[PDB]
């Protein structure tokens, strides 16, 4: 969070504080280039392209 | 079934008896199905420990 300003912070089916506090059996981090304008198009589940 | 439902007392002398009601005796009422709890657990507030 310090390295990159967070334009949108959302967690689905989980709490951000909870993930940090609880030890994780596995951690997957995904980085991809994405346009700032299409905030709605990016979703955990959507009918969007 | 013994672990999470009913456990007999080791210290007191105990007898375990399994019996089936006769057709003639209608006083008993049959349950819809036999039901037992397979597991019982408590999740801690942290959620990392159960």
């Amino acid at each position: 969070l310090s390295l990159f300003s967070v334009n949108d912070f959302t967690c689905s089916q989980i709490s951000p504080a909870a993930i940090a506090s609880n030890c994780y059996s596995s951690l997957i981090l995904d980085y991809f280039s994405y346009p700032l304008s299409m905030k709605s198009d990016l979703s955990v589940s959507s009918a969007g392209p | 079934i013994s672990q999470f439902n009913y456990k007999q007392s080791f210290s007191n002398p105990t007898c375990l008896i399994l019996a089936t009601v006769p057709h003639n005796l209608t006083t008993i009422t049959k349950p819809l199905k036999y039901s037992y709890i397979n597991k019982c657990s408590r999740l801690l507030s942290d959620d990392r420990t159960e």
